[PDB]
RNA sequence: CCCCACUAUGCUUAGCCCUAAACCUCAACAGUUAAAUCAACAAAACUGCUCGCCAGAACACUACGAGCCACAGCUUAAAACUCAAA
């Protein structure tokens, strides 16, 4: 409200391409979490609610990044059968 | 009539016992022979446990006075271009033979660590090693 | 007894743990355009420090600077100040097309 | 005066190679499975390198490599594991050949 | 030049121009974008407004108001009051995730204005009101 | 029906060396034609099913 | 249950009230990782020491008594009848 205006959150349109700009902006809103905080600002959801689902967004995804990582170093051997028949 | 119970003893022991109580009306052929010449330690099942608090293997780490000089000598002159031969059971590469030179002049009365490290390097290039600092 | 046995002692060859970009400086609330390089440009909003790589230390001070800096009249706070959009990207933060 | 088994470890190369990471090390093919390069470099674990693009057919059974080896061993404990995974091979990063 | 997303700051020397007019200069669509609803005005660089068009004011009643296609007739409507004022370029500000935040752009650009570039502006509270309680569903 | 013979003889001694496996016809088989594929690489369809 | 409106209330001040699935459902302190690893599950299994607490279910976060700024309250807290389970 006391800060400059079109700069925040502003993308520019490239050859008239409005659909790609306006893919971009839904992009950084969305990295940003912008997205997901607006949604979820529509209903108040209560602290322990909160805290709950801070808590499993977090142990999902370091479940998440750590099965990957152990399929990333278990794929290493997917690679042809170097003693078929034996 | 026998004894599956791979847990409970080892297999001398429970073949001796058996034996003894005139279950097994013959010995097995092995039993005389690990008689004789019995293992270093008669194989009985253990469970492995895990270590929990202030409990820590005793292996120790492999260390020896010259790594101190190698750890060195990476850092200032990097691993060599020169390719290590692990398959010749005498192969000497440049930190080696940098290594045998430094503790060499050692030897010879000089203490000082920073001044033995100079001299050394001076000897291998009079002896045209190529020694080019990484930094 | 043997002199080829191992000796106990320290590793020689460890390597120095990991640092941050900002191991070892001051972070002033003052030094908006070192601030300004871990938050949003669209949206201003603060990186984590899986984006900023950052430390837990380092991290802080970033935040508490930042946001000092915002409310006492030297920061933007739902941008990042176009001045400094053409500093040093140090952040693993991909957005453009 | 017969040597011990301490003094053996201590004068060996792979011994006073140190760390493993980004040496450089002489390696030889012994199987190859169609691109598939199995280098032996004097390790407990053979390395697997792809066939380069450049020279391919000059790598062959017994031809000498020029490696530059990362680990000795690939392994790692994920959670909830008492021990580690091993894929029971090296990882090296094949350069090119070795010639006289 | 390279393309840069990012508008040209005021105050600084740029290169760009949109008929003669540089982007301070630029006319502005305001998108209101509603979950039932969607609202569309086109005011000057100086704040003077041109053109209003909305779901409600182009005949959509109820739930009707809140459609992408309504939204769209919205667009085409302010398109052409600010075109007859002599709007050509525009620059597009939408606050809101309602279904009309896309529609309406592609109401202006077929109502004959060209959008040069896109700005959200929807509300996003720092700690503000608490929101009404969840809704059993 | 044709019976496979016995498979060892009177001291109790099993003839092949893969007996212990179950399938010494099979794996056996495995073994001749694994280990020709060896020695090529040392030295290196209308009218049949 | 869904939609809209609005009040006590959520806030501040000064007094009260003293309850929570007040829950890591893990008492405080010290020690061990060798023994049998261990009903099950949870959260690997135990030792020393101390305080608190428990002794079939239900009656019963109840009655009576007592104390309390509490007065439709809180704390402490039974019995009779009943059952062969819980
Ligand atoms: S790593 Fe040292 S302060 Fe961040
Ligand atoms: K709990
Ligand atoms: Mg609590
Ligand atoms: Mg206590
Ligand atoms: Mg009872
Ligand atoms: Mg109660
Ligand atoms: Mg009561
Ligand atoms: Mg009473």
């Amino acid at each position: 409200a006391k800060h400059l205006k079109f700069i925040a959150r502003t993308v520019m349109v490239q050859e008239g391409n409005v659909e790609s700009a306006y893919r971009t902006l839904n992009r950084i809103l969305t990295m940003d979490g912008l997205i997901e905080d607006i949604k979820h600002r529509r209903y108040y959801e209560k602290p322990c609610r909160r805290r709950q689902r801070e808590s499993y967004e977090r142990c999902r995804r370091i479940y998440n990044m750590e099965m990957a990582r152990k399929i990333n170093f278990l794929m290493r051997k997917n690679r042809a059968d170097p003693w078929q028949g034996c | 009539a026998g004894s599956r119970l791979e847990t409970v003893g080892s297999i001398f022991s429970r073949t001796r016992d058996l034996v003894r109580a005139g279950v097994l009306k013959e010995k097995p052929l092995w039993f005389d022979v690990y008689d004789a010449f019995p293992p270093l330690r008669e194989p009985v099942f253990q469970r492995p446990r895990v270590r929990y608090g202030k409990a820590k293997a005793p292996i120790q780490d492999i260390w020896y006075h010259e790594d101190r000089i190698r750890a060195k000598f990476y850092s200032v002159y990097g691993s060599g271009q020169r390719a290590f031969d692990l398959f010749n059971p005498n192969f000497k590469s440049t930190c080696q033979r940098f290594v045998e030179k430094y503790t060499e002049l050692q030897k010879l009365g000089e203490t000082d660590e920073e001044k033995l490290f100079v001299e050394t390097g001076k000897a291998l290039l009079a002896e045209g090693v190529i020694l080019r600092r990484v930094g | 007894s043997n002199e080829d046995l191992p000796i106990s002692m320290e590793n020689p060859y460890k390597e120095p743990l990991k640092k941050c970009i900002l191991c070892g400086k001051h972070v002033d609330y003052k030094n908006v355009q070192l601030l300004s390089q871990f938050v949003s440009p669209f949206t201003g909003c603060i990186y984590g420090r899986h984006i900023t790589g950052l430390c837990g230390k380092k991290q802080k001070e970033i935040t508490k600077a930042i946001k000092r800096a915002q409310i006492m009249g030297f920061m933007p706070v739902t941008y990042k100040d176009p001045a400094y959009l053409k500093d040093p990207k140090v952040c693993n933060i991909r957005y453009r097309e | 005066n017969v040597e011990s088994f301490a003094s053996m470890l201590r004068h060996s190369p792979l011994t006073q190679m140190g760390p493993a990471k980004d040496k450089l090390v002489i390696g030889r093919i012994f199987h190859i499975v169609e691109n598939d390069l199995y280098i032996d470099f004097g390790g407990k674990f053979h390395c697997v390198c792809r066939r380069p693009e450049v020279d391919g057919e000059k790598y062959q059974k017994g031809t000498r490599v020029r490696l530059r080896l990362l680990d000795l061993e690939l392994t790692s404990r994920f959670l909830g594991a008492t021990t580690d995974t091993t894929v029971l091979e090296a990882n090296a990063v094949l350069l090119g050949i070795q010639e006289s | 030049t390279k393309f840069s997303i990012y508008p040209p700051i005021p105050g600084e020397e740029s290169s760009l121009r949109w008929a003669g007019k540089k982007f301070e200069e630029i006319p502005i669509a305001h998108i209101k974008a509603s979950h039932n609803n969607t609202q569309i005005q086109v005011v000057s660089a100086s704040n003077e407004p041109l053109a209003f068009a909305s779901c409600g004011t182009e005949g959509f009643r109820n739930a009707k108001k809140g459609t992408g296609i309504a939204a769209q007739t919205a667009g085409i409507a302010a398109a052409a009051r600010a075109k007859q004022k002599g709007v050509i370029h525009i620059r597009v500000v939408v606050k809101g995730l309602g279904p009309g935040r896309l529609s309406a752009m592609h109401g202006l650009i077929m109502g004959g204005l060209e959008v040069i570039s896109i700005t959200d502006n929807t509300p996003i509270p720092h700690x503000g009101c608490r929101p009404r309680k969840a809704r059993k569903l | 029906p044709r019976q496979r013979a016995i498979q060892w003889g009177e001291d109790g001694r099993p003839f092949h060396y893969l007996f212990y496996t179950g399938k010494q016809s099979y794996y056996s088989l495995m073994h001749d034609v694994y280990g020709m594929l060896l020695n090529l690489e040392k030295h290196q369809v209308i009218g049949s099913r």
